[PDB]
RNA sequence: CUGGUCCACCCGUGACGCUGAGGCGCGAAAGCGUGGGGAGCAAACCGGAUUAGAUACCCGGGUAGUCCACGCCCUAAACGAUGCGCGCUAGGUCUCUGGGUCUCCUGGGGGCCGAAGCUAACGCGUUAAGCGCGCCGCCUGGGGAGUACGGCCGCAAGGC
RNA sequence: AGCGCCGGCCAACUCCGUGCCAGCAGCCGCGGUAAUACGGAGGGCGCGAGCGUUACCCGGAUUCACUGGGCGUAAAGGGCGUGUAGGCGGCCUGGGGCGUCCCAUGUGAAAGACCACGGCUCAACCGUGGGGGAGCGUGGGAUACGCUCAGGCUAGACGG
């Protein structure tokens, strides 16, 4: 497996699209810190470190909207959109002045900085940049 | 109003001819058959009836649909009692989605009801008598429970959602909420108010539809005692 | 230079009176009053649906034709507005307004801007004292726009000064008859003018 | 009542022995210039009936666009088939910078300030629906906190 | 004599991995060299028909070749017109081959039908053409043209 | 006061003459006896000491696509392996701080451009002040991620 991060986000995107309550992703002290942001900002209900066949995972509790009126009652997503920015194929790094404004404020950019994993908003606050991990809304 | 030995009547059916969205409403699979968790059937009969109740005491119509041979007769019974419309026979296309045009055919039904209520001529040529009557029976044959419906129902009750997916579709296009009894050959998310039970046993169709009607009359003005069930 | 020809055909093509003459503009001898249909052989033929492009051309031309201004000069202002802070549509009208010859006609010294030019051009107008014969002088707030001393005694300006005694002048301007001098107070809010122009459609013309 | 614009009215044809036989198609947008738009495409044996039918469907299909000082809340990109529409928030002076098709929709919707771009197939019909579904996915600061 | 592969046991190693410009090998048929072999078949070729004509199709003949050894050629509708590896996203049914507590379940493979989703449509859909990461190859209007020139390969044909 | 245009793109329509001729033409296309498309005319549209043509650059062209495309059937998967360089790479702990990020400081000439103001009656042109920047040097800091070194692991891989 070549990108653990991209893998996680996709495990999520894929599940959210058939409306699973949760999904398991292989555990990591870096992936968690990202989940810590996904939950805090209310994209997920949250996560808990579980175990499958002796091996550490992160069970991720997914969140959606109301049932709907019309022929397609499938609720709206909370995570409509999540995608790698930086990648192993091309590391993407921004300085503070060039951190993007996701979706006109309504979305976030998680980034990894030397002050930990932050959002665009938070990064601007401590005034640091870093590897732009991804974008969510 | 609910009863608990529906076990004595229905507890679902069907082998792996299922739909996997129905997973949540299922206990285990026995006789090479999907067996429905009754305790879930319960949680639901309640929530459904609460919807059913609120609709009678506001005096809102309910469209009853079931045409598989099993639920065929028992809808003519149970719906007539609440005097609410039904289709027992063939489900004509566009009954909701094209109401005003479909219905323009009930005025023809009525028009024959008059024209045969005598006279307005019987010096109409012999075959013309015979001709028009045949038409009359025909309209009657499909439309007999439909005419009661003079406006789009505020809700609809279906026996087999799969079998009557057209119906569910037309309602859904209109925002007309759908209540239905439905076994494992069916798609759950497609129903607003749901009765996860056998839909092919005349036993089951009987319990579920009757208590529905009974709950209808009871919060409508009156109460009644037993109504016809074929042994 | 500027348009300098039959000026009634302008109004007729525009489907609206533009007050390009002065006096005869208010009479029933006005062209729009007699033939409110486009100049030339086919004016009475039933108009067919103007295209979008068509529409925005006319609204632009109309605004332009009002000021007697050349298409370049018009452009250069607009572009100026597009670079300048605020709502371009407002600022554009504002800058169109700050033209000497327009200011002069707005303060009533002339019956037509077309006459308000020849006045400025023939040096009968001045600003803050000093003479100005430039129909394009960009007038700022605070400016005293007066008739020339040696021109105060002239038949035509007299006749025209006599006509303003109590007719009220826009909120952005003050006027002192007898003193033959007016004053430029501020740039017009759009409401302060009510020209038959959806100025938005002008922006839309220049973004193609 | 509603304000109404005809975007596209086209003639099509089908073959038969003895000749081609025509039919007309009417793309119409309909709006209140204050946040409510509808798109309808309607066909009939003749031009006006088609326009009428079109306008009819339009009303039978609407969307509530969440204006904000005459601009949309956020950037939106939508693909409908091979057509793509780009919608981007613009400040007061900007105007509507767009081609006719998404122009007609955004203006009659009461959008007064936006930057747009058509990418991919610029077939009017497909660009039309693509602009609709685009608007229809717009979310407000509220809409979002409420969701999350 | 010898390669690949799958299963079960969960015993050993401790990221030893993926892809891969070049390079190297293998590469249907036809074809080529040297030597065999040659029943049937059969380019070329002779002849009979058919037909307006019939350098064809159909009929009677017939040499290379088709076969073997060794060395060349290196193409193809060499196709799933679908590069490889990994992870993730409903199921129904038919089947080959394992291991089970052998009703049934669990692997690895081959088909069909389909959830979501994709898609210009046609169609694809845990054997993805879905959702994603890595690396490679390739495209950028039709013709001229896979031609010319050059270079490299080849006995030639011809190949790149 | 001139010049281009008035079939569609594209704003501007009628009469005569001509008759697949003479001719127009940027693309699509006009002309074969009722041409808004040729030539003249009236009229109209557009600009105006200018108007138009030719040439060339960027744009429209997300049509080389970093932003921002693609390859079953539209152009596009190498005939298939093996593998060199390269590109890329699982979980946990530390050391270093190369990438990366932040602060300071030097440099980043003048003019030009951008915002303010002001001088030539305006402007063009010109003057005074202001705002910065990427990028490189220096000093100090951070250590999530990528790197590197070091020590562990077993879910990848390989072996029994
Ligand atoms: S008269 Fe005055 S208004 Fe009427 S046409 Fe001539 S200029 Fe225009
Ligand atoms: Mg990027
Ligand atoms: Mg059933
Ligand atoms: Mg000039
Ligand atoms: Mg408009
Ligand atoms: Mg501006
Ligand atoms: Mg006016
Ligand atoms: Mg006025
Ligand atoms: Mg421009
Ligand atoms: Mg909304
Ligand atoms: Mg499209
Ligand atoms: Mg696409
Ligand atoms: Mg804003
Ligand atoms: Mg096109
Ligand atoms: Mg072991
Ligand atoms: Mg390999
Ligand atoms: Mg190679
Ligand atoms: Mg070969
Ligand atoms: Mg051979
Ligand atoms: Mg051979
Ligand atoms: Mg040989
Ligand atoms: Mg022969
Ligand atoms: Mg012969
Ligand atoms: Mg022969
Ligand atoms: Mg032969
Ligand atoms: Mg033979
Ligand atoms: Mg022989
Ligand atoms: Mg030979
Ligand atoms: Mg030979
Ligand atoms: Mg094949
Ligand atoms: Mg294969
Ligand atoms: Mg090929
Ligand atoms: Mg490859
Ligand atoms: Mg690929
Ligand atoms: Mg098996
Ligand atoms: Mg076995
Ligand atoms: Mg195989
Ligand atoms: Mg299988
Ligand atoms: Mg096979
Ligand atoms: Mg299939
Ligand atoms: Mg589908
Ligand atoms: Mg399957
Ligand atoms: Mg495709
Ligand atoms: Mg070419
Ligand atoms: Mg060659
Ligand atoms: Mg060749
Ligand atoms: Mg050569
Ligand atoms: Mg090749
Ligand atoms: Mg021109
Ligand atoms: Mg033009
Ligand atoms: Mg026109
Ligand atoms: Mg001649
Ligand atoms: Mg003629
Ligand atoms: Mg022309
Ligand atoms: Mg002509
Ligand atoms: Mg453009
Ligand atoms: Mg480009
Ligand atoms: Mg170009
Ligand atoms: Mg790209
Ligand atoms: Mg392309
Ligand atoms: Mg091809
Ligand atoms: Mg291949
Ligand atoms: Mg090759
Ligand atoms: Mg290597
Ligand atoms: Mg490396
Ligand atoms: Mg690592
Ligand atoms: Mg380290
Ligand atoms: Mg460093
Ligand atoms: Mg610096
Ligand atoms: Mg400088
Ligand atoms: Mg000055
Ligand atoms: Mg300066
Ligand atoms: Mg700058
Ligand atoms: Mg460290
Ligand atoms: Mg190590
Ligand atoms: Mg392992």
């Amino acid at each position: 497996l070549t990108d653990p991060i991209a893998d996680m986000l996709t495990r999520i995107r894929n599940a959210t699209r058939v409306y699973k309550e949760s999904t398991d992703v292989p555990a990591s002290r870096f992936k968690e810190e990202i989940l810590r942001i996904l939950a805090r900002e209310g994209f997920i209900k949250g996560y808990e470190r579980v175990d499958v066949d002796g091996k550490p995972y992160l069970r991720v509790y997914l969140k959606y909207g109301p049932r709907r009126q019309g022929p397609d009652p499938r609720p709206e997503q909370v995570i409509h959109h999540i995608r790698r920015i930086s990648k192993p194929g091309r590391r993407v790094y921004v300085g503070v002045k060039e951190i993007p404004r996701v979706r006109r404020g309504l979305g976030i950019a998680i980034l990894s900085t030397s002050k930990g994993v932050l959002t665009d908003r938070e990064a601007r606050k401590l005034g640091v940049g870093g590897e732009l991990i991804c974008e969510v809304w | 109003v609910k009863e608990l030995l529906e076990a004595g009547v229905h507890f679902g059916h069907e082998r792996k001819r299922w739909n996997p969205k129905f997973a949540r409403y299922i206990y285990a699979e026995r006789n090479g058959i999907h067996i429905i968790d009754l305790q879930k059937t319960m949680e639901e009969l309640e929530r459904t009836f609460r919807f059913i109740e609120d609709l009678a005491m506001r005096g809102g119509t309910i469209l009853f649909v079931g045409t598989k041979k099993q639920a065929q007769d028992i809808v003519r019974m149970e719906a007539e009692r609440a005097g609410m419309p039904y289709v027992n026979q063939r489900w004509l296309g566009g009954m909701l989605t094209n109401f005003k045009t479909i219905s323009q055919r009930v005025h023809r039904l009525e028009e024959l009801e008059a024209l045969f209520a005598s006279p307005e001529i019987e010096e109409r040529p012999k075959k013309e008598q015979v001709r028009l009557k045949h038409e009359l029976e025909r309209l009657q044959k499909y439309l007999s429970g439909f005419r009661l419906l003079k406006r789009l129902p505020d809700a609809i009750f279906v026996v087999d959602p799969t079998k009557e997916a057209i119906a569910v579709r037309e309602a859904r296009k209109l925002f007309i909420p759908v209540i239905a009894l439905a076994d494992t050959d069916s798609d759950p998310d497609l129903v607003d108010y749901i009765i996860p039970g056998n839909d092919d046993a005349i036993r089951s169709i009987q319990l579920i539809l009757s208590r529905a009607v009974d709950l209808i009359i009871q919060a409508r003005g009156g109460v009644v005692e037993p109504s016809p069930s074929y042994a | 230079g500027r348009y300098i020809g039959p000026v009634c055909r302008l109004c007729r093509r525009e489907g609206v009176k533009l007050y390009l003459k002065g006096e005869r503009c208010y009479s029933p001898k006005c062209a729009m009053e007699r033939r409110p249909y486009p100049p030339g052989q086919h004016g009475q033929k039933r108009a067919r649906r103007p295209s979008d492009y068509a529409v925005r051309l006319r609204e632009k031309q109309k605004l332009r034709r009002i000021y007697g201004i050349s298409e370049r000069q018009f452009r250069n202002l607009f572009e100026e507005a597009s670079k300048k802070k605020g709502v371009t549509g407002s600022v554009f009208l504002g800058l169109l307004e700050s033209r000497l010859d327009n200011v002069v006609y707005r303060l009533g010294f002339a019956v037509s801007r077309r006459q308000a030019r020849q006045l400025v051009r023939h040096g009968h107008i001045t600003v803050n004292g000093r003479r100005v014969d430039l129909p394009s002088y960009r007038v700022r707030p605070g400016d005293e726009i007066a008739v020339a001393e040696k021109s105060r005694n002239l038949e035509l300006i007299r006749q025209n000064l006599e006509a303003m005694k109590g007719r009220k002048v826009g909120p952005w301007l003050s006027l002192d008859v007898e003193g033959m001098k007016g004053k430029f107070l501020r740039l017009p809010d759009r409401e302060d003018l009510a020209l038959p122009v959806n100025e938005q459609l002008v922006i839309e013309f220049y973004s193609r | 009542d509603f304000e109404e614009k005809m975007i596209l009215i086209r003639r099509t044809a089908r073959m038969q022995a003895g000749g081609r036989r025509f039919r007309f198609g009417a793309l119409v947008v309909v709006g209140d210039r204050q946040g409510r738009v509808g798109l309808g495409f309607g066909k009939a044996p003749e031009v006006p009936l088609a326009v009428q039918k079109a306008g009819y469907y339009a009303r039978r299909n609407m969307v509530e666009v969440p204006l904000q000082n005459g601009t949309i809340p956020h950037e939106i990109e939508v693909e409908f088939g091979a057509s793509k529409i780009v919608l981007k928030p613009a400040a007061p002076g900007t105007g509507v910078i767009a081609g006719a098709v998404p122009r007609a929709i955004l203006e009659l919707a009461g959008v007064t300030d936006i930057l747009t771009k058509e990418l991919g197939s610029r077939n009017p019909i497909n660009i039309a629906y693509a602009t609709m579904e685009a608007l229809r996915q717009l979310r407000t600061k509220a809409d979002v906190e409420r969701l999350r």
